[PDB]
């Protein structure tokens, strides 16, 4: 890799710059060179990680959408629409083999408390998660099942090591009730979770401080108002 | 959280509308 | 060049698609491999190839900004800000030699109608202007000589050819009264060129159906707020 | 148009401010 020469300290200072800058293609290339030094990371760099892999694969997802309503539409059209809907799909199937790679390669294998497993799992259903968006057909069921198969395990981890508001687990069922409506064809299962999720989460709220309070408050948030589209 | 709000809400209803 | 198998129309198409999805350096990419098929640009066009390349150095020119802020603020930082201010740099010098090197090759040389020409000549002065924005020194002044010979043609050819509210006119005297003041340290001739432009301009809006005055006030409007900025 | 004249504020207005 290109980062190989590139001291991991280095990478990561690198990786917040281009954070600041809005450069998130730059600061994906800093952490997938930070992860394939081969070391654990810290929470802060989980959190660069997936903040840099977020936003590229958020641009891919945003640009396709655009695409895809355009092609749907199309007076003959010639082959462009789709030739250039395909390169968006192919680009951003490549970012998410690259994220899916990185957590393969070992960050899952070696996370071993809750923090980092759940949170590497998550990060492995959202990247199927967005397979599935251009996936067809039965290529499709076996990437939804993917996804599931990860956001089930980083559930049934988050709920047994982590408190109702650990915001960890709280983005999870967020991200896993989204799957459930958005992928799973099962806007119920999505509701129930965001529901229960949001309800555990108000009765734990009195043992936060001001601060864990406000992190913990603006997933519920999310969760809340999810609810209130659904609903 | 206004914005981050906001920003969830836009990708969201995209799937909704599309049906 | 990568386009180089891709039909003309083809690549204007798909230009035309990438802006809608906001995807710049697609556009750019598409535009750039139009250009390489030799034919001259029709106005359309023109604007194409202008806004692919204007939003891509703009996320370059507004990343330099955020890390040469960071850069000048530097306790012992190490080489790395300065190392990845001058990546952003030299992928920005990058893109501005390309836009030149189109403009070279052989564009300018092949427009010979005003409204052409002038817009060429506009985009070679910027092109230059960004350059300087980075450049120091000896390397500088001819950058800045560069910028300043290209806008100086385009200005007199523009006053010759053009009515005073054409807004390809109106563009040229608004980005080089920008070059006067930010790049070649001449305030009272920003303001001077600002002035006169409004003035003229308001003068022939008279002439103007309701569409051509909605262009030309909206360049008017931008005269007007750098005067208040600058006064 | 506001959007339009926000924006070059905005570009105008960093010069200035890094002097
Ligand atoms: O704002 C969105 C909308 O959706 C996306 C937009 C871009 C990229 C990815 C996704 P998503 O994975 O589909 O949710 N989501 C993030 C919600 C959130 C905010 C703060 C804390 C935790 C979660
Ligand atoms: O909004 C800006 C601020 O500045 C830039 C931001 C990004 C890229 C380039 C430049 P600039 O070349 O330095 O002006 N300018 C464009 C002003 C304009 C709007 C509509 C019609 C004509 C002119
Ligand atoms: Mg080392
Ligand atoms: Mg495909
Ligand atoms: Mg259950
Ligand atoms: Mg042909
Ligand atoms: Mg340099
Ligand atoms: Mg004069």
């Amino acid at each position: 890799g290109a980062m190989g020469s590139m001291e991991r300290a280095s990478l990561i200072q690198k990786a917040k710059l281009a954070e600041q800058a809005e450069r998130y293609e730059d600061m994906a290339a800093f952490m997938k060179g930070a992860v394939e030094k081969g070391e654990e990371l810290s929470c802060e760099e989980r959190n660069l990680l997936s903040v840099a892999y977020k936003n590229v694969v958020g641009g891919q997802r945003a640009a396709w959408r655009v695409l895809s309503s355009i092609e749907q539409k199309s007076e003959e059209k010639g082959p462009e629409v789709r030739e250039y809907r395909e390169k968006v799909e192919t680009e951003l199937q490549g970012v998410c083999d690259t994220v899916l790679g990185l957590l393969d390669s070992h960050l899952i294998k070696e996370a071993g408390d809750a923090e980092s497993r759940v949170f590497y799992l998550k990060m492995k259903g959202d990247y199927y998660r967005y397979l599935a968006e251009v996936a067809t057909g039965d290529d499709k069921k076996r990437i939804i099942d993917s996804a599931r198969s990860a956001y089930q395990e980083a559930m049934d981890i988050s709920k047994k090591e982590m408190p109702p508001t650990n915001p960890i687990r709280l983005g999870l069922a967020l991200n896993f009730s989204v799957f459930h409506y958005e992928i799973a064809n099962s806007p119920e299962e999505a509701i129930s979770l965001a529901k229960t999720t949001f309800d555990e989460a108000m009765a734990d709220l009195h043992t936060l401080s001001e601060d864990s309070y406000k992190d913990s408050t603006l997933i519920m948030q999310l969760l809340r108002d999810n609810l209130t589209l659904w609903t | 959280r206004d914005k981050i709000r906001l920003n969830n809400a836009i990708w969201r209803a995209w799937y909704i509308q599309y049906v």
